Order: structure tokens, then C-alpha cells, then sequence
RNA sequence: AAUAUGAAUUAAUGCGAAGUUGAAAUACAGUUACCGUAGGGGAACCUGCGGUGGGCUUAUAAAUAUCUUAAAUAUUCUUACA
RNA sequence: AGCGUUAAUCAUAAUGGUUUAAAGGAUCCGUAGAAUGAAUUAUAUAUAAUUUAGAGUUAAUAAAAUUAAUUAAAGAAUUAUAAUAGUAAAGAUGAAAUAAUAAUAAUAAUUAUAAGACUAAUAUAUGUGAAAAUAUUAAUUAAAUAUUAACUGACAUUGAGGGAUUAAAACUAGAGUAGCGAAACGGAUUCGAUACCCGUGUAGUUCUAGUAGUAAACUAUGAAUACAAUUAUUUAUAAUAUAUAUAUAAAUAAUAAAUGAAAAUGAAAGUAUUCCACCUGAAGAGUACGUUAGCAAUAAUGAAACUCAAAACAAUAGACG
């Protein structure tokens, strides 16, 4: 904190990210592969059953990524796109199953917010 | 504790609340302390002279304002260690108050330790009032006491008289002696006349600190008496 | 001589205000005759008196007969007698 | 006759004059003109028609107050 | 650190010492001729 | 020195939190000229050489068997239960020594941070040093003189 | 030569699950606790040696006290007296 | 005519801190510093000539006998052996036992030898030392305080790297080994008792020569300088007319102000200036890998992944012991 220390590399620490999903590779999506598909118990102690699955993605490195919505449409082979959010009572997985693309469906009978989901319009 | 800022910004507090609104009626004394302002300046004053003495506080005494040489004969070229420090601290603190007559205070009552046996009243009637020249001991207000005798010493030193001090101290001591004597001479003789009239005094001096003893004594022989049977037993 | 100057207390006061009370008449007469039934046999007629005399002591109960408030001046005091430094 | 020298607030250096017989003696002139500017705050007040309350606390000084 | 906190630290140092002791034989064997 | 300038605003300071009148200071010239500059402008009731035991009544010449012992009394100011020279934070530091252009004066006098500077304040005055003499910000701006932002007092 | 990936087997560590064995620590935590270090023990730990307080400043009595006009005088006194 | 979402960028507190929350290096010494650092005048931040206030040098006069290293002594006890006389228990513990205890004659007592290791009071670690440390005595050599006189003329401060010293334990040699005492074995205790208690008691503790360079190496507070309001204690210095009341310093204890998250700090944790060290959520971790050093134990250097929205301090009021 003396001007000589200052000069010879001293100040406020700075933090931009440290990424919250560095499998992904600094890009919005990855395709990935199915391997499994869970089952997960989450943390106390809030409880439930977690359709979370676990995802090799195109760029190598395997991922648990959680499957959000009522209905998950999913095997041990489907095409599967991940994006970065987190299942915050599961540990250890950091991804979400982007829903509407791939072989993983829109979830069925979806009236509100259903881009949140692959939820087409219903068209009357 | 910390200067109080809220004691003495009164008037100013409560102007303020006026001029608001929060104020409906000026109290009584507003107009007052407006006329005859605080003095919320309370600083550290220095003071310069010693004022028994007349001793100068500041000065410090120079190099060149001591030109010959000093007791072991060496002349000072140099400022000392003493004459380098900054003696602010002397310029605040305040000063001991010295007296001449102090001094000759506590040699009367070395000298004469029965002096101090007779009573002294403290309590001052009106200092403005008295006039005493001291051409001579016995003032009017004032009683005959080694006080006096210092104040006559003190004024033949003034006058030049003695010269001395210590023979200006002897003659004052010589005049109030035979001023006690005269005193002394005078109670006897007047106890002397009043026993030769057929006065009568009931109870003498020693007959009253005898009286004074006996009580006292037979107190102590009843607890001797019970601590004797405690030490048996 | 070696003044010793306390720092700041709670509360000056005695600890403990032992009164300092005399010793019971009865257990002292008691005491004696204990010691004067060590000596001279078991009950022999020279402690005659002294067993009489704790009788009569020991007739209404075990015991013949049956506070010191320095606190007060300490407490009221102890402020005054501080040398404590001003506010 | 101020308090004494060991027992001294220094907040009250201006008003002291010197020390003597291990005491602070206060300087009186201060004290006069002081007493005086008290003296005429008082009689505005007076003057005024304001309550002025005379607080006394110590043993000896009841009747005086009164 | 308090003393709770310092525990914590104690615990780990231990666990650390105990590791060690395990692997003496195994350390020599690593250390000796590579 | 700048350091001795540092120290003596220091010394100002906690006189000031005090409340002492007649305050000592080092006789040299730099400092001299500062409490000049300081009494001009209002800050100090009373400037006088002397001893380092007190202020001189008559003048006494400074040698070689004076100087050591010299000094620089200084009458502190205060006004309703507040003192006049509240703070005497200096700008250019020995380590950091700031030398300004007569234009970055004027931005700084009309409210621009500069060299991380706040600008001075409404009863503010920024002493600076011009070839070896002090003078007020506004003074160096009108005598345009580029110099080195020496320090500040409120 | 350096770097990267793979390796039977193996170690540490994290997260979840609250199972078993004790009950080491927090109060004088029922052997004061911790630092360094050494040896021992299923496991917490135990023991030696010096250190530290972040544990004991948590500190609070062997007791005795005096003489001058007790009042026709002090005690009363409302800008008086002098 | 986009709206969401993800992936990114910038902003969103250093107009910061490190006694007790992350964070003062164990301590000093001292190199570089493109770090900082007195006075006056004159030159066109520097040169030059003058200053002595910082920092030194040498005397003189007072004091003090402390800290190192080395050499030479003293002492209470302890254990062991032997003798004397003497009689059945002794020793231990909460209470008991086991044991080189005792009918081979002990323990206690009195003597007499030897051996190591420790240093009762004074003692406050007051003080002294850079810090580790350091109180039985003496000697030697070294270093040390204050004030004066004279001299030097800023020669200073701090100090990366570096260097030296650095408790206890540990290790390598060679002596030593009374007492104590990790481990080990045995007796108790206990449901169990790898413990707490007791008994044998080896390393170790001791010395000589080294290695190593860490500790709650703590005032958990780096060094230096200038400054700021009181009181009480001692200590030393000077004057006073040797024992008085005074002026100085120095330390210690209470505080004012000020600072502070508060506890509290109090001439510093205050006001300022300079220099160095160090910190930037918690776990993982002072771990792994690597390197250097060591006879070794180890010491220094010192990451990342993975996982959380925690984690920590001062103080408050309870409950509890
Ligand atoms: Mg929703
Ligand atoms: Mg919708
Ligand atoms: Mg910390
Ligand atoms: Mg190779
Ligand atoms: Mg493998
Ligand atoms: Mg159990
Ligand atoms: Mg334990
Ligand atoms: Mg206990
Ligand atoms: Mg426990
Ligand atoms: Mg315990
Ligand atoms: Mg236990
Ligand atoms: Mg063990
Ligand atoms: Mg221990
Ligand atoms: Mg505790
Ligand atoms: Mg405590
Ligand atoms: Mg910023
Ligand atoms: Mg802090
Ligand atoms: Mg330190
Ligand atoms: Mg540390
Ligand atoms: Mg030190
Ligand atoms: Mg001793
Ligand atoms: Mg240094
Ligand atoms: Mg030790
Ligand atoms: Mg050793
Ligand atoms: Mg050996
Ligand atoms: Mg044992
Ligand atoms: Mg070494
Ligand atoms: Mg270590
Ligand atoms: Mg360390
Ligand atoms: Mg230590
Ligand atoms: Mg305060
Ligand atoms: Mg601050
Ligand atoms: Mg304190
Ligand atoms: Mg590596
Ligand atoms: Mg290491």
C-alpha cells in the first residue's frame, strides 16, 4: 500500500467471471449425446425426484445437465442441446437441457411462458 | 471531556426554531443574551510573567548574551540540550507563586514553635479596608503574631533601614518580644488585681483540663478492669 | 514509603465482613471440662463446679446466647477517595 | 481558591492564575468581570419577567438559596 | 483465528502427520534409485 | 523541506483540536513564507520570531550561536466555538511531488479534479511554490506562474 | 530434450445420505485448551518436552480517636449599620 | 416486431486494510532502490560556498555491574552403597494393588563415601539483551547510560535480494546418566480404558563438537521522525540554602482529546510524513506437483480442479455449567 509497492504491482482485486459453465467453451449452446438419464435426490432439504441425465458434448468434456419441465422425452442415445444455467438443489450439475431443439420434445400442454419450454403457440 | 458546543449557541438554536415556526413566543431571555453575548473561545492563553516573582517566562537566555566565562571557568560557545528543546509547555502551565516572606514564615515558627499553639482565625474580614504602616508592629485590626514581624521585616528591608535582610528579621523578631512580655505582664497583673477585689473564678485553667483528664481516665479503668478479666479468662 | 494506588474498581467494598464475634460461654466451659476429664480420671470431684456451671448454661438450649456495615462508608466514599482523572 | 493541583480539569487553564500551598489559585480580575456579565444576565431576565432557578445542592447552602 | 477455528487446522495438520506415517514405506520405495 | 512542511501542518492541526493560542514552529524560510501566506490570508492572529523557550519581545539578529535555538511563534484563531485553520492537508507528499501548469491551476481553482486533486473549496486556500516562494493558487493564475501545488487549509 | 493424452492398480479430497464406534472440543466440558515438535493409539485422540492465554487481574479490612468560655454572646438579621 | 434465455464485455467501493475478522517478516544487520531524507545565500530539480538543529567521533565528570563468551568456585537436597543401633511393617492412593520394598532384618533415625544434575530467599524478569533469552559466587575479555567540552559537517532513515543469530522437540558423533521421563511392560480405574492415577522405567533431558532454522518465536500490534491535554507513582540528572522544596528527562499506572465494528488504544490503535513486509470469500491447502537445502525428521517455495453462499469478528440479552 506504499506508492513503491503500488507501482510494483499492488491495488483493488478485480473479478470479471470465472465462468459458470466452462464445459461449454465460451459459447452460448453445445450439442451433446445422452449417456444416462437420472434420477437425482436433491439437497436438504428441500426433496423431490430430479430428471436430471448426464451429456457428452460435440467438444469432448462429459456434462450432468438438468431436464426442466413436466415431461422429459429423453433415452440413453438423444440428440440433446445443453445450455449454461444450474440446478441449484441438485450439486454437481451446471446445464439445462435446452428444450424446444432436438430430439428432446416441447413440453406438452404448456400454456404459459412456453419459450421457456419448446411449447409451439396452440393456434386455436 | 469535550468542548460542548450546546451550552453557549443557545440563542442561535432557538432563533432558529423562531424563525421557523416552531417557536411561537420569544422566551424571556432572548433579548438578553443577544445584548450580552458567551464567550466561546475557550482557549489555552499563555501566560509570560511569573506575577509574585516578576520572572520573565519566555526568554531564553543566548550565547552571546553570555560573554564571560562560566563557574569551572569554560565559556559557552554553543547552545546546550536544554536550550534546543522547545519549552512551550513553561508558557502554559501555571506559575508557581513564590513569596520572600515564606521563607522567613517557616523560620519564625521553627524558632518559636509555642506560636503555633496560639489560635489563628482564617477568616478574612474586608483585605480592601486595612492600612497598616508598618513603622511599627502593632496595627489596629491586625493581632501581634509572627505575621507581623515579617510585615515589619519586610518594610525595613524596603526602606533601607537594614540592608540585610537577616538583621531587618532580627530586629522585627526584638520589637515583638517585648511587645509578648508587655502582654504577658499585663494578663498577671489584672488576675493579680481581680484575686486582691474578691473576684471569684469558678473553674481555673488547670483546674479544667484536670476535670477534663478524670473523665477520661475513669472511662479507661472500667474497660482496663473488663480486659484484665478477659486476659484471666 | 512505597504508596500503592488501586486502578479503577466497580465498587470498593469489604469482601468479606467477618464481625469478629466473641466465642460461645457454653462451648468454652465445655472445652474445659474436656480437658480437665483428660487429666485426673475419668470423673473425679476436682472438675465438681465446671460441669455445674455448663448445666446451668446448657438448661434452655445447646447454645447460651443467640452484621458489620463498613459497606456504607466504602460506597458513599468511594468516589470522593478516588484518585480518579476527570471526564 | 481553586480546587487543587492534582485534581485539575485543563479545559480551565485561562482562568487560573498561578499555584500556591499545592492549589490553584483562579485569577480574580477574570472572575470579577466574569461575575459581572452573570450579574447582568440575571437582572435581564429579571427585567424581563423570566423564571430564574438557583440549584444548590451541598449541605450548607439551602437558606442563602432560598 | 480463534481457538475453535485454529481446531479445524490442528485436525487437518494431523490428518497430514498420519498420511505421512502411512506412507514412510512408500515413500522410500518412490525416493531410492529414480 | 516538504516533509518539515508536513510536520508543522500536523502540529497546526493538533493545536488547533486543542484549542492552544500561541503555537511554535521551525524557523526556516520555506515554512516562514508559509505562515505568512497563512496570516495574509487569515488563518494565524500572530506571527513572530523567537526562542525555542518563546516568542521575542525586541528584535534579536540570527547567526550560527542563535540558530540551532530559533523558532517561529504563531497565534492560532477561533470564532464562536470553532476554529478559523481547521485542516492543513498538504498536496504535493515528499514521495508523490505534484508540479502543475498554469492551466491545470485555473481547472483546478474553477472545480476540475485533476492528478486526483479535489478541487478547491469555497473557504479554501492551495498555497503553491513558484521559484522557491510561496503565493496563493489564485495569486500564481494571475501572475501565471507554473509551480508545485504545495498544500491546502480549511 | 520439453509438452500433451492414455494406464492395471493406488492415494487424497469434495458433495450427497445421516448409518456404526466412541465422546475429543465449547462451562473448571468433567485430565485447562491451544503452538512447535517427538513417540504411541480403531477413531476421534493420549503422552513427553518448552511455549502461549485466546483460563484464573475471576484481584476487595485483624477492629478501637481528643479539653474552653452552650449563649444575657452563637442560632434571628431582607440594602440596615456605618 | 420483437420478448425471453444462454454465452460474453463494461459499470456497479479501495475518496482499502493487517491487536481481537484475510493480512507485521522470529529478530536484528545491511546492499540496491530508476525509495525518502536538515539549514542559509548565490547561480541560471541541480551546482557552488557557507551553517549545525539530524547522525556520528574523542575526551572529561558522574553513574551502573548488567548482558555475551570463557575459566575457576559455592550450596541445599536427591539417589545409591556401607556401618550403627533398633522393630514389623513400609511405600503408595480417592481407595487399592503391582514392583530392584520388607523377617536374607526393611522403612524412619544417626553417621560415612560417591555420583550426576539443579540453583531457596533476595524477585519485581525490576532491569539487561536485536530477538531467541537472561536471577548461587568470583575472575577475564567484549559491549553498554547520562551530562558537559571539543571536533565532523547531513556522513541520515528504511531496506527487495542477501547475511547472521534464533526456544522446545529432533537428528550425527564422543563422553555422561542422579532425578525426571515419550515408548514399552505391569497394577489400578472402568461396561470397555490402547487414557487420566500408581510401579518398573528405555530414548530423551546433561556436557563437548556440529546439523537444522521452526513455536501462541505474542505486545497475536514492522522500523524511523515530527507533534498533542492532564494526574499519580518511582528512577536519574541539574540547581537549592548534606535535606529541602524546585525545574528537567525516562519509565510505569489511571485518563482528556482523537481514533475505532466495538472491545479498547492513549504518547499509539491519535494527528502527520517516510520506507519495507503482507492481505483480497470459505472449503480444497500451506495440500499436490516441481525445485532448492538437509545425515534425516523436515524447511522454504507453492498451484489448480472439484463444491458452497456462505465464512469471520466486537458487542447484546438469555439459557446453561
Ligand atoms: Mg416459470
Ligand atoms: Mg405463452
Ligand atoms: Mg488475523
Ligand atoms: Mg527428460
Ligand atoms: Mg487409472
Ligand atoms: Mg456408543
Ligand atoms: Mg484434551
Ligand atoms: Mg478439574
Ligand atoms: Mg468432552
Ligand atoms: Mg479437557
Ligand atoms: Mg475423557
Ligand atoms: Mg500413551
Ligand atoms: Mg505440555
Ligand atoms: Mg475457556
Ligand atoms: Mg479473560
Ligand atoms: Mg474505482
Ligand atoms: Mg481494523
Ligand atoms: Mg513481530
Ligand atoms: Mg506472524
Ligand atoms: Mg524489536
Ligand atoms: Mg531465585
Ligand atoms: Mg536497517
Ligand atoms: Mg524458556
Ligand atoms: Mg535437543
Ligand atoms: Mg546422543
Ligand atoms: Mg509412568
Ligand atoms: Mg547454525
Ligand atoms: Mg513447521
Ligand atoms: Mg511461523
Ligand atoms: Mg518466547
Ligand atoms: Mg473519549
Ligand atoms: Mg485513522
Ligand atoms: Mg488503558
Ligand atoms: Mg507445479
Ligand atoms: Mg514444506
Amino acid at each position: 500500500a506504499t506508492l513503491n509497492q503500488i507501482k510494483r504491482g499492488s491495488g483493488p482485486p478485480r473479478r470479471k467471471k470465472i465462468s459458470t459453465a466452462p464445459q461449454l467453451d465460451q459459447c452460448p449452446q453445445r450439442k451433446g449425446v445422452v449417456l444416462r438419464v437420472m434420477v437425482l435426490k436433491p439437497k436438504k432439504p428441500n426433496s423431490a425426484q430430479r430428471k436430471a441425465c448426464r451429456v457428452r458434448l460435440t467438444n469432448g468434456n462429459v456434462v450432468s445437465a438438468y431436464i426442466p419441465g413436466e415431461g422429459h422425452d429423453a433415452q440413453e442415445h438423444s440428440i440433446v442441446y445443453v445450455r449454461g444455467g444450474r440446478c441449484q438443489d441438485l450439486p454437481g450439475v451446471k446445464y439445462h437441457v435446452i428444450r424446444g431443439a432436438g430430439d428432446l420434445s416441447g413440453v406438452v400442454n404448456r400454456i404459459s411462458s412456453r419459450s421457456k419450454y419448446g411449447a409451439k403457440k396452440p393456434s386455436k | 471531556m469535550k468542548i460542548q458546543t450546546n451550552a453557549v449557541n443557545v440563542l442561535q438554536r432557538t432563533s432558529a426554531y423562531l424563525k421557523s415556526g416552531l417557536l411561537k413566543e420569544t422566551p424571556a431571555w432572548y433579548n438578553v443574551v443577544a445584548s450580552i453575548p458567551p464567550s466561546t473561545k475557550f482557549t489555552r492563553e499563555p501566560r509570560f510573567k511569573n506575577p509574585s516573582n516578576g520572572h520573565i517566562i519566555g526568554k531564553l537566555v543566548d550565547v552571546t548574551e553570555q560573554p564571560h566565562a562560566n563557574n569551572k571557568g569554560l565559556y559557552k560557545t554553543r547552545p546546550n540540550s536544554s536550550d534546543k528543546r522547545v519549552g512551550v509547555k513553561r508558557l502554559y502551565r501555571p506559575p508557581k507563586l513564590t513569596y520572600v516572606e515564606d521563607r522567613l514564615r517557616s523560620l519564625f515558627y521553627k524558632q518559636h514553635p509555642w506560636e503555633l499553639s496560639r489560635p489563628k482565625i482564617l477568616v478574612e474580614n474586608e483585605i480592601g479596608d486595612e492600612n497598616y504602616d508598618w513603622s511599627h508592629m502593632l496595627q489596629i485590626g491586625r493581632p501581634l503574631d509572627g505575621e507581623s514581624v515579617i510585615q515589619r521585616t519586610m518594610y525595613l528591608i524596603k526602606t533601607k533601614q537594614y540592608g540585610d535582610m537577616v538583621e531587618a528579621y532580627d530586629h522585627a523578631r526584638y520589637e515583638f518580644y517585648a511587645l509578648r512580655m508587655q502582654e504577658e505582664t499585663e494578663q498577671q497583673v489584672a488576675l493579680e488585681e481581680a484575686e486582691m477585689f474578691g473576684s471569684l473564678f469558678g473553674v481555673s485553667a488547670i483546674e479544667h483540663g484536670i476535670q477534663k483528664e478524670q473523665e477520661v481516665l475513669d472511662v479507661w479503668e472500667k474497660k482496663v478492669v473488663e480486659e484484665t478479666e478477659l486476659m484471666a479468662a | 514509603p512505597p504508596v500503592y494506588r488501586l486502578p479503577p474498581l466497580p465498587r470498593l467494598k469489604v469482601k468479606k465482613p467477618i464481625i469478629r464475634q466473641e466465642a460461645n460461654k457454653c462451648l468454652v466451659l465445655m472445652s474445659n471440662l474436656l480437658q480437665c476429664w483428660s487429666s485426673y480420671g475419668h470423673m473425679s470431684p476436682k472438675c465438681a463446679g465446671l460441669v455445674t456451671e455448663l448445666k446451668s448454661c446448657t438448661s434452655e438450649s445447646a447454645l447460651g446466647k443467640r452484621k458489620s456495615n463498613i459497606n456504607y462508608h466504602a460506597a458513599r466514599l468511594y468516589d470522593r477517595i478516588n484518585g480518579k482523572p476527570h471526564d | 481558591l481553586g480546587q487543587s493541583t492534582s485534581l485539575w480539569r485543563s479545559s480551565t487553564q485561562s482562568y487560573i492564575y498561578g499555584e500556591y500551598k499545592g492549589i490553584h489559585i483562579i485569577d480574580l480580575n477574570q472572575t470579577l468581570s466574569y461575575l459581572k456579565r452573570a450579574a447582568k444576565v440575571v437582572e435581564g431576565v429579571s427585567e424581563s419577567g423570566g423564571i430564574i432557578l438557583f440549584l444548590g445542592t451541598r449541605q450548607g447552602q439551602k437558606r442563602g438559596l432560598e | 483465528d480463534s481457538v475453535m477455528r485454529k481446531r479445524k487446522k490442528k485436525m487437518k495438520k494431523h490428518k497430514l502427520r498420519k498420511r505421512r506415517k502411512r506412507e514412510k514405506a512408500e515413500r522410500r520405495k518412490l525416493s531410492q534409485g529414480r | 523541506s516538504l516533509v518539515k512542511l508536513a510536520n508543522t501542518c500536523a502540529h497546526l492541526q493538533n493545536c488547533s483540536k486543542v484549542r492552544v493560542a500561541l503555537t511554535s514552529i521551525p524557523y526556516t524560510k520555506l515554512q516562514l513564507q508559509f505562515a505568512y501566506n497563512l496570516y495574509q490570508q487569515g488563518f494565524l492572529s500572530s506571527l513572530q520570531k523567537g526562542s525555542t523557550m518563546g516568542p521575542d519581545k525586541d528584535f534579536v539578529e540570527v547567526t550560527p550561536d542563535n540558530i540551532s535555538t530559533r523558532r517561529l511563534w504563531v497565534g492560532l484563531k477561533y470564532r464562536d466555538n470553532k476554529p478559523v485553520l481547521s485542516s492543513c492537508k498538504l498536496i504535493s507528499k515528499p514521495n508523490s511531488r505534484i508540479h502543475l501548469p498554469m492551466e491545470d491551476m485555473k481547472k483546478l481553482c474553477s472545480g476540475v479534479t485533476i492528478r486526483n486533486i479535489k478541487p478547491l473549496q469555497p473557504g479554501e486556500l492551495i498555497l503553491v511554490r513558484a521559484h522557491n516562494n510561496i503565493m496563493d493558487i489564485n495569486e500564481a493564475i494571475s501572475k501565471k506562474l507554473d509551480g508545485e501545488v504545495l498544500c491546502r487549509v480549511k
